[PDB]
């Protein structure tokens, strides 16, 4: 609700009450006949009621200037509202999503037993993520033998069911799964974030000639765009390519029940205050 | 829909909280009154933009708070239709496009059917295909 | 690579990270801050980044000293024909190894087929693409009045 | 509608867009002289009308291109991932849209003979598996503190909402011959 | 309070209330017309929103 209207907009139409109703009480009723008081203060509660959806019980003036100035106004009050509802309308409409897990970084995975609820995570071993896991960090790497997987089918599907909420795997292989998901449920964490990052290959033999050739035939691929293709037609992904209607929410609209708290206090304080005033 | 259960409950419950607030700061301040009656008509009617209740706050205490319950009470009426326009922009269903070069069901699955007519040039042409044969 | 001109007295700049750590630089001796044809002077300067880092640790591990020195073309390298001359070259960095004013190349050096001819690579330290850098599109509603 | 539809375009996108397949005078892009991606394409065959258009822009140095894309003399520069989404992360004003495409790392290069060449790719290698090169992303390339984008749902300023203001402050302007009038007509009749 | 008087006052409650009206003064009829107002809120916000 704060996102329309820059606050140089709010700033500005309460500065235009202040003018509107000094002139509309101190110059167009105080010189015009017909003129029950008609103060600043019930200019002002009647202008701002027009502003904010007119439904308060206001007292009208009785000048004819006066209701030409009110009249003006109220033309201000339709435009003002009409152009909130408006862009708080496109700002609903044009949202997004946002993550909740960080990474790899996190001391989850370092240390899972001295933190929350253990978080259950483990690898298909007998590879090479394993080899990092287990040189890089030992501590994870033994938390991580109870949760060892036999195969990568079997460890997507144990992330539905509750089982697990972290594989670790192949960034080829684990984005391709992701990719191919039915349903859009399985989303990786960083958006492609990769940690000791390699590359596949073909094994040759030692000191072989064939090597040289082969890495240039790869090159090739690379250089007039064959990969690119071969990528498009057995890497491609159903959510690869990509708005939501939610419903508000206490979490989302505790900003304008904030601003009624508030204007709670702020009318206790003047409470007091005034009471100090006529005290003395 | 456009709000939350539990949203409609501090709706509506903040106008109780309102009305008494403004029922004790119009009363007890040094300065007819708002009754705790007639607070009540002012909260509400503030909120659902009818003209029931002729009182108004008196105190400038009072006043204050009419004047934040009154754009609270817009900002609700307001979002409420923002967000009934979001969810009516966008309850769009999306139906099959771009021929087969679809890749949201290249892949198949059992949800929805694809189908020919048996012995035809169609058949030929998916059979003779070398990227059509899933 | 960060090229940052050298202090008065000749020594680098000391800069340190917001961690604390201090950050690791070398003198590099590029040409002049415009060209070096007709400013003929290849002032020494003071290098420092990603690669530069890279190599300090590959000195370590590997106990080799250097000279880092800046690319007087300032181009990473292509073939060209130059019919001046008649010859197909290397113009730059490609071709300071090959013309042998430089043993190594540390620096952001794509792997291509037709560089990998000539020269070898090590495996990848960066793994990357090409993309495309566009300005940022700042907000501002075409709404000329009300009305 | 006017609101929710005031979208300036969507973006330039990749190399499939085809406002990038043909060579249009409004739209410039360009790369560096004598680099990787003019070998690419170069080589490439679907890609010769692009490389027209780039031979005539081409930039000496990508610090001049990614400047003058802050100048609006240009509108896309086609260059290594890894920096132009360094400049994307320390400057506001440029936004990395895009596919990548030709997927080649950075290698060290030495010559055929090379007694380093063993090594070097070992070491290479065993930083990446050591998180070495995870250490050196995170001070000289990840830096962030700056945003990427936005659905762009622009708010209404002043300027935009200036025009009721300037219609109210007239009605206290016609309200002051008003007032004369209301006098002049009760004096009247 | 009459019928004509309040047709011209719940009609113009869900035309976004602008009319002079006459209120009827019962209790009960003014929560009538106060849970007449919400549908008239509701009325106006969906015909808005589906616009
Ligand atoms: C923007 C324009 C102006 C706005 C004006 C706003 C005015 C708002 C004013 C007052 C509103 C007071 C509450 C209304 C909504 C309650 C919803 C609710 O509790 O749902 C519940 C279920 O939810 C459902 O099953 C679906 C929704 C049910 C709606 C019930 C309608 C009748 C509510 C009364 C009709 C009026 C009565 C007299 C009112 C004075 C969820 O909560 P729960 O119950 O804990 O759920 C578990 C159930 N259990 C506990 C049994 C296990
Ligand atoms: C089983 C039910 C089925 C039908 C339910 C139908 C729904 C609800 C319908 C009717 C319920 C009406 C609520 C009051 C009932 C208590 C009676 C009473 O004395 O009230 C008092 C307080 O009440 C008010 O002041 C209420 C005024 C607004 C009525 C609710 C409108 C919101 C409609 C729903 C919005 C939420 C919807 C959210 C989702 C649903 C009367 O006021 P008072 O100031 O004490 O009067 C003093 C007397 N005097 C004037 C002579 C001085
Ligand atoms: C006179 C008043 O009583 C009003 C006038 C301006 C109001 C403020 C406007 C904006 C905000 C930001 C909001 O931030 S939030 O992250 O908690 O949503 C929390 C509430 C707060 C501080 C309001 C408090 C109430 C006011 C002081
Ligand atoms: C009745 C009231 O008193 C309310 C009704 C609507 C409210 C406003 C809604 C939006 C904004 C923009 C926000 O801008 S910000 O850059 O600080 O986010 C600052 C606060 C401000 C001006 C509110 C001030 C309080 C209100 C006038």
């Amino acid at each position: 609700f704060l996102e329309p209207f820059s606050a140089d907009v709010w700033v500005m139409m309460f500065v235009m009450l202040l003018i509107v109703s000094a002139v509309a009480v101190f110059v167009f009723e105080y010189f015009s006949p017909v003129g029950p008081s008609f103060t600043i203060g019930k200019a002002i509660w009647l202008l701002w009621g027009l502003v904010f959806n007119n439904s308060v019980p206001v007292q009208n003036p009785k000048g004819t200037t006066s209701k030409i100035m009110v009249s003006v106004w109220a033309f201000f009050a339709v435009i003002f509202l009409a152009s909130y509802t408006a862009n708080l309308a496109a700002f609903m409409i044009q949202e997004e999503y946002v993550d909740q897990v960080s990474g790899l970084s996190d001391k989850k995975f370092q240390r899972p037993n001295d933190f929350s609820p253990p978080f259950r995570f483990g690898t298909v071993p007998n590879g090479s993520t394993e080899r990092n896991i287990r040189n890089n960090y030992a501590e994870m790497h033994a938390y991580m033998g109870k949760f060892n997987q036999r195969g990568v089918d079997d460890a997507l599907l144990s992330l539905k069911t509750g089982k697990l909420d972290a594989f670790i795997y192949d960034a080829a292989v684990l984005n391709y799964m992701a990719g191919r998901d039915e349903g859009c449920k399985l989303v990786t964490i960083g958006s492609g974030k990769v940690f000791a990052s390699t590359g596949y290959g073909i094994a040759i033999q030692k000191d072989s000639g064939w090597k040289r050739q082969v890495d240039l035939a790869i090159l090739q691929l690379f250089g007039d765009g064959e990969m690119e293709e071969l990528e498009a037609l057995w890497l491609t992904g159903i959510c690869h390519n990509e708005v939501m209607s939610s419903q508000l929410d206490i979490d989302n609209m505790a900003g304008v029940f904030y601003m009624l708290g508030a204007a709670m206090a702020l009318s206790l304080i003047t409470f007091i205050s005034e009471h100090l005033f006529y005290w003395q | 829909q456009p709000f939350q259960s539990t949203l409609w409950l501090l709706v509506g419950l903040s106008v109780h909280v309102v009305a008494v607030m403004l029922y004790l700061l119009d009363r007890f301040s040094p300065f007819d009154a708002l009754t705790l009656s007639s607070a009540m008509w002012f909260s509400w009617g503030v909120l659902l933009n009818s003209g029931i209740g002729e009182g108004a706050p008196r105190s400038f205490s009072a006043r204050i708070l009419g004047m934040v319950w009154a754009g609270f009470a817009m900002i609700i009426v307001a979002s409420y239709t923002a967000n009934l326009a979001a969810f009516l922009v966008l309850d769009r269903p999306e139906e099959r496009i771009t021929g087969i070069n679809d890749p949201r069901l290249r892949n198949p699955s059992d949800k929805f059917i694809y189908a020919t007519v048996k012995q035809s040039s169609v058949d030929i042409y998916f059979r003779r295909q070398v990227e059509l044969s899933t | 690579v960060y090229v940052k001109p050298t202090l008065s007295d000749g020594t680098c700049k000391e800069e340190f990270t917001v961690n604390g750590d201090p950050v690791k630089k070398v003198i590099c001796t590029g040409p002049n801050d415009t060209s070096p044809g007709s400013p003929r002077h290849t002032v020494p300067q003071c290098c420092y980044g990603f690669c530069i880092d890279l190599l300090i640790k590959l000195a370590r591990t590997m106990n080799f000293t250097y000279e880092v020195h800046l690319v007087a073309d300032g181009k990473f390298g292509t073939q060209e024909r130059v019919n001046n001359s008649n010859k197909k070259e290397w113009n730059g960095m490609m071709g300071e190894l090959l013309s042998g004013q430089a043993d190594m190349i540390v620096a952001p050096l794509t792997i291509n087929n037709e560089r990998a001819q000539y020269i070898e690579f090590s495996k990848p330290f960066k793994y990357q693409g090409l993309t495309i850098l566009v300005k940022k599109e700042i907000p501002r509603s075409t709404l000329d009045s009300f009305m | 509608a006017f609101l929710v539809l005031d979208r300036p375009e969507e973006r330039i996108t990749g190399i499939n867009d085809p406002r990038l397949r043909n060579p249009s005078d409004k739209f410039i892009y360009a790369t560096v002289k004598q680099s990787s991606v003019d070998i690419y394409f170069r080589r490439q065959v679907e890609l010769s009308t692009m490389y027209r258009h780039m031979e005539k822009h081409n930039y000496e140095s990508a610090a001049e291109a990614i400047q003058a894309v802050r100048d609006n003399k240009l509108h896309a520069f086609i260059w290594d991932s890894a920096v132009l989404e360094f400049e994307a992360s320390q400057k506001c004003d440029l936004v990395t849209t895009g596919e990548l495409f030709f997927r080649s790392g950075f290698g060290i290069g030495m010559r055929k003979d090379s007694p380093w060449k063993q090594n070097v790719s070992l070491s290479i290698l065993k930083s990446h598996e050591n998180g070495f090169m995870e250490d050196l992303d995170k001070t000289w390339v990840r830096y962030q503190e700056c945003d990427s984008r936005s659905n762009a749902p622009a708010t209404l300023t002043f300027e935009n909402m200036a025009g009721v203001f300037m219609l109210v402050a007239g009605g206290i302007v016609a309200g002051i011959f008003l007032i004369f009038i209301e006098i002049a007509y009760k004096r009247h009749k």
